[PDB]
């Protein structure tokens, strides 16, 4: 139910990461052998096919004003924790109360 | 820490002269220096400045004196030189060399300016 | 855009008096530091407030200052008879290339 | 309450948490991701002087960092080497494991001077600078950097479906973050 | 079942906290707009209704011992994750194992 | 193990997890708080030098820390800068990130010398020293602490039923913790 | 299904640790009265009974790979974290989805 | 995916993540735990010049530091000062809250000069230098560390079951890190 | 590092004398200084101290001699002054500036006294 | 509460020697510090020992010291000829405002 | 293991000029710095080239140099009337226990 | 910083002399010393070296001068000493000592070598 009210959309996502368990090759794994910090990233390309990169580029606007209001109050200087509270709340929504079953919000089907 | 300025001479008008300023006691390679002047009786006037090696080098002079004052430094030597060159009249004046960044934790006053040296044109 | 600065103060020992230095929109009144500098007769200048409000070691807390708008001034309370001297304020001009200008400068008398 | 996007059948819809629609199935951490996109990709003015603009001093506002797992190709990045007129720092070192932004094909360096009025630089619209691998919502000294924003994600179940030169332009600038600044290409 | 044993009990408890989500006000949860480290407050008041203040106090008294021990054995020096663990905690005890019905951990009522 | 308490109806019983009493409800992990209590509130003497009796410096021990979301206004904190006879500092500089406790009516601000025979100064009864969201074990220079104690809570449901000036008294001190103490106040 | 394929075992553990929460005796846990760095370590003896150690230590080695990778990736200078993501993984396995009954996953015997 | 143990009966297995098989009970974090298991026990040569030549220079990669609650005795610990021919440091300072390995009968202190060719000393097996229930990447300076591993383990229910004096040997070394490398024990 | 004390100088009984140590070389600004004394054949016997401006600037006396001496500084001048008066016989001896804090990384033996001045009273 | 010495202390060449200095409650037992100074005949005192343990560059290791109870002790092992000397033992005591106490001297003969 | 160099080189001004410093691989290309000094007939050596790459404050960019498998080279570019002198690469053998070896120094001429 | 060595004189064949490099200016407790020479007309050698008392404190000499000379320090007077002995034929040479660490922020040139001492023996 998103829909895209930005100027304009690049539909491509030209994107890197890295990839936390590559299928190492032999030494590689090891620090004093493995890539340098310049050589750790993948690349790969995305297009807005299902319209869907219009969509993740609102979706990152949406977030901001949220997130920032997080980052005022919080006293740490650096973040790392917020998708393991995500996940948290996620388990908590469904998990964390007694479950009556056909109620709209316990999900067992017999 | 001191700044020792040298070669003020009385001069005719349109020849040249050359300025030194010889720095000791602080990190001359690390600061950025200044020219300025008093003429008799009247206040202070910035004429002009060089910038640290690592920040470019450049240097920057002021409207009236432009193109005919050049500024330089030598920190093999820690000197600051100001060659005056067409030395038409209304330079007459005491000249200070004016040292680096104010934002000193111990530097102190008197750690700034030089003592002063008279240029006449005449 | 020069700065201003009234040609003479004057005031009774042990009292309080201030001096003005008035810019302009593009000299204070754009955020840069202004400096004051007190030259007895027949010497050199030295620094008496560097950074707006700062004071290098040595100097008494006698002097201090501040800045509005597109002033500042300098406040000296308890004169002295060594006070009598010329005081110069100095900024950054920002529509002359970031070069110095200096004030007319102020005599003191006791 | 931040916004947590879940894709469905090759589209993304912002689950919303107050009601509870179970089809959405997320069975491991890996499936949760942080992604960083550059306000370039909207269509905002990279010119020097028009991205400048959206950055000023402010005193009184400690920063903050966040980090994020992948990022996108940067067409900019920008690298800041200001300094007061009598020779100062207005911008503060990059603290330990800060490093510039990976991978941009321009990296705008402009040096110069200016008044610098506050203890650190924001950005107006209230973006973040992106570096490698850590957003922070102020500037760091000599340190390359993209603007951008951050978004959260359930990837799904399957992995595969979802997830080099750089030249250099310098600028020497006199007045910058003032109304009317002086900049020189070299 | 918590009893207070202090020498007294302040019933009135005066709190200030932050609003991690405040319904931002235009440009106000932008930092550069925003407020300074010194307005981020929101304050209120609550007296010992229900007798639950000195209930509170008491709990507080009760957990310092625990805390201490925990600290000394950790090696981290800012500690932030008290309160996920906690939660982890409260899922694990619950949904950890094998749910058999009618058995008294098992609560999904059918 | 660390006690947990949750919010009956308007009441507090700490939830015992040996057992499993289900009836209680964490739907959100914002429901999860913790809070700092004054010791103020339970009466002890506020008088500073009845404070500074419990507190003792010791060599030996590192500091711990550790964060709260929630506190209380205190009417009393203290502040102090305290140096050796020959001029040297017994306590260490506050590190970054470490302010000053935000709401109290009363700084007790106690300069002076001691013999500060330790490294660190610890609460001689095991509380903490609550600083800006912040509670510290060891006493840090020049900031404003109150002494206090942290629990955790689990909230109900219901957002609405849970959840300026000041002044300084200076103090000059000679043999400050010590068994007799010289202090006057101006 | 782990078998030792190491030069040697040293079949017995000497071990160390600290235990977080030690039946303190009175004024022990309070900091300023506690043990020094030193003394907070308590230790045990177990040994090669049922196989165990040289399957603990074989364990050990086919960790080191995947961990060093872990490490690679990751921003952070120290890590603490690594449990807590592995319970919150361990939960999301089993109830991370709609639990259908006869299902080889739902683990809930009526 | 780092591999988890689970306690069987008086037997240790993998737990494969990708089936699930309940019979496993993790009711509490109390049963999670990191181990660190000293490669001595595997048999590996001890003699310093045997154990030095598993150490090696490198620049270019930042080092890494992981915790773990529980350890081994270790027989052998090592303590490196070694500086370049001129005197400088190719060793980093610890830093804060990295202290010794607290049990080993031997301290191998060794003492001298080197190439010291790279910014950080790595492992080249790649196994880990265990300091007080710390577990970095990198060798720091003057500080008695331990090789080993780390693994994490899901404890049984039962608690029971599961979970001093030091000497030091002084060497003086010439060439440290080098293909024919002069130690002279005293 | 220097600190030269003089102004020591044979005085009448109930009369008044000045004794000024002045310091370089390091950051007098930083630093308390006391006076201490040695009479011939005995040992040291401690006057008084003065702190720095940071941390009040008050200073501190012993019994006999309070009431009677006054101890100041000036940081402009860098120099640490003693004003004796009312100088009634007793106070002979060899006096001795000594400066700041003990705990220096680098600064040595024979940076914390000075050379003594002779004060005598006849 | 003034510190106190011995007279005099004699030993031969090479031999180890020991200087007491003996405080009270309120001097060295309090936890200050004890600073020995050198004063040879003919010139002014020089730091020797300070902070109860530390030396000043420069200073030979055969001077140390310790502090127990309520006295404290210097140790010079191997005299030589140069050691000749008054050495003055001072602390700061606490009932007499912090001020300055000096040991009244012991003389050294080789 | 001693290293070499050669008799004397040559060039016009304004022209760049290398000096080569070979060794060995136990001395070179074994990891140790080659630093470069530069006498002037009549005077002492001063340092010009410290740590393989570093220069100490004051010494014109003109001097820089480089290291590779067994040998080094001092690249002056822009010769000046006052750079008549005689140049000496040094390292450290690592077969002659770390003891410094110097190369037979080399004659400018312009 | 001033390195300042002499001592160095005519000698017979055979004899003994001793050589001193008196340091001002710089941290000298924590730098390693180098002796090094130059004959006329040749290039430089390297003599020896002692390591400062934080690191041992020990001494190395190079082959052809070792068992003959003895190289030392004093850190309450800032000397470093090389004892000649047994002076036989071929060490006739400038002396030069070399101090510390190369790796300075600030040192920059001129600061780590003497001006040199002249021994000839005849
Ligand atoms: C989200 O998208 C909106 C729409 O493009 C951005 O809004 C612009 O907002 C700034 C102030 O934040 C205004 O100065 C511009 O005029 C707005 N543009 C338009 C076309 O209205 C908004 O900035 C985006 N959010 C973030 C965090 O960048
Ligand atoms: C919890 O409450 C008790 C009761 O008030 C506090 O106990 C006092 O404890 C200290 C030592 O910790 C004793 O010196 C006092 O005499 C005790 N008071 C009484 C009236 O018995 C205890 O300090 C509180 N816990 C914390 C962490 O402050
Ligand atoms: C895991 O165990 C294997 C087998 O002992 C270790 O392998 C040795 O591996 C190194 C390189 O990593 C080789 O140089 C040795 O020759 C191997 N030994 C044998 C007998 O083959 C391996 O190092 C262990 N893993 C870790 C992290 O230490």
């Amino acid at each position: 139910a998103i829909v895209n009210a930005q100027p304009k959309c690049n539909p491509n996502l030209h994107y890197w990461t890295t990839q936390d368990e590559g299928a190492a090759i032999g030494l590689a794994w090891i620090p004093y052998f493995g890539p340098a910090a310049e050589g750790i990233y993948i690349e790969g390309l995305m297009h807005n096919q299902d319209g869907l990169i219009c969509g993740l580029r609102q979706l990152a606007n949406e977030t901001t004003q949220a997130l920032q209001l997080f980052l005022r109050a919080t006293t740490e200087l650096r973040t790392f924790s917020i998708l393991n509270r995500k996940a948290i709340d996620f388990l908590l929504q469904r998990w964390g109360g007694t479950c009556h079953i056909l109620g709209p919000d316990c999900c067992i089907e017999p | 820490v001191q700044l020792v300025e040298s070669g003020g001479g009385l001069v005719k008008p349109g020849g040249s002269l050359r300025l030194s300023c010889a720095a000791s006691g602080f990190s001359f390679g690390n600061a950025w220096m200044n020219w300025v002047r008093q003429a008799p009786g009247k206040g202070l006037e910035w004429v002009g400045r060089i910038k640290s090696k690592s920040d470019g080098g450049t240097t920057d002079y002021a409207a009236p004196v432009k193109d005919r004052f050049i500024i330089s430094r030598d920190d093999s030597k820690k000197t600051l030189y100001l060659q005056m060159n067409s030395l038409r009249r209304e330079d007459t004046a005491v000249y200070y060399c004016v040292r680096g960044p104010f934002y000193c934790d111990t530097c102190g006053p008197n750690d700034y300016w030089g003592q002063g040296t008279l240029v006449t044109v005449s | 855009s020069v700065l201003t600065q009234p040609p003479s103060v004057s005031g009774a020992p042990g009292q309080r008096v201030t001096i003005s230095c008035t810019g302009s929109s593009s000299n204070i009144g754009a955020g840069y530091d202004v400096q004051w500098y007190q030259q007895l007769p027949g010497t050199a200048p030295k620094v008496l407030i560097y950074g707006n409000n700062n004071r290098p070691s040595g100097v008494p807390d006698r002097f201090s200052g501040s800045k509005s708008g597109s002033s500042a001034s300098l406040a000296i309370t308890g004169l002295q008879a060594e006070d009598e001297a010329d005081y110069y304020c100095q900024t950054y001009d920002s529509r002359l290339r970031d070069q110095w200008v200096f004030g007319g400068g102020t005599k003191l008398t006791v | 309450s931040i916004p947590l996007g879940v894709i469905h059948n090759s589209a993304l819809q912002v689950s919303d948490v107050d009601k509870l629609v179970c089809r959405d199935k997320l069975s491991s951490t890996n499936q949760l991701r942080s992604v960083g996109l550059n306000l370039e990709g909207n269509g905002v003015a990279t010119d020097v002087p028009s991205a400048t603009k959206r950055w000023g001093f402010r005193s009184g506002v400690p920063p903050k960092v966040v980090n994020y797992e992948a990022g996108e190709w940067a067409e900019n990045c920008y690298n800041l080497e200001i300094k007061k007129p009598d020779g100062s720092e207005c911008l503060p070192a990059a603290p330990d494991g800060i490093r510039g932004f990976p991978r941009c094909r321009y990296v705008h360096k402009v040096s110069g001077t200016g008044p610098c009025a506050g203890d650190f630089a924001f950005h107006k619209e209230g973006a973040f600078f992106l570096y490698d691998r850590l957003a922070s919502t102020v500037i760091y000294r000599g340190t390359t950097f993209a603007e951008g924003v951050v978004a959260f994600l359930i990837l799904p179940q399957a992995k595969k479906d979802f997830f080099y030169y750089s030249t250099t332009i310098r600028y020497q600038a006199t007045g910058f973050g003032t109304n009317e600044t002086e900049y020189l290409f070299e």
